[PDB]
């Protein structure tokens, strides 16, 4: 009944959308820092070999 | 880092082999250089005294 509830609830809603979103960035950044370092090893390997 | 340490191995044994290339090719330049100098040095005596 009430419209405070109503705001109360959509900045809920907000926190939500933002913690999917926090989501997906720290699993992107978690995807790039696996490979930066898969590519560095390779890299050094290369680097004693020649 | 292990799959570097393993190539570093061989690397290390290539570094060896030159190291001990390099050693004994300058202490066997030098020792005959002497040696050839002595020996002539030691004919010239000869004749000297004759």
């Amino acid at each position: 009944v009430d419209q405070r509830t109503r705001d109360a609830l959509q900045r809920s809603v907000q926190l939500a959308i933002e913690i999917t979103t926090n989501s997906q960035e720290a699993a992107a950044k978690h995807e790039a820092q696996r490979l930066e370092q898969e590519a560095r090893g390779r890299l050094e390997r290369q680097k004693i070999l020649d | 880092q292990s799959e570097a340490e393993k190539a570093r191995k061989e690397l290390l044994e290539l570094e060896a082999l030159s190291m001990a290339v390099e050693s004994t090719g300058t202490a066997k330049a030098e020792a005959e250089s002497r040696a050839e100098a002595a020996r002539i040095e030691g004919e010239g005596s000869v004749l000297q005294a004759k």
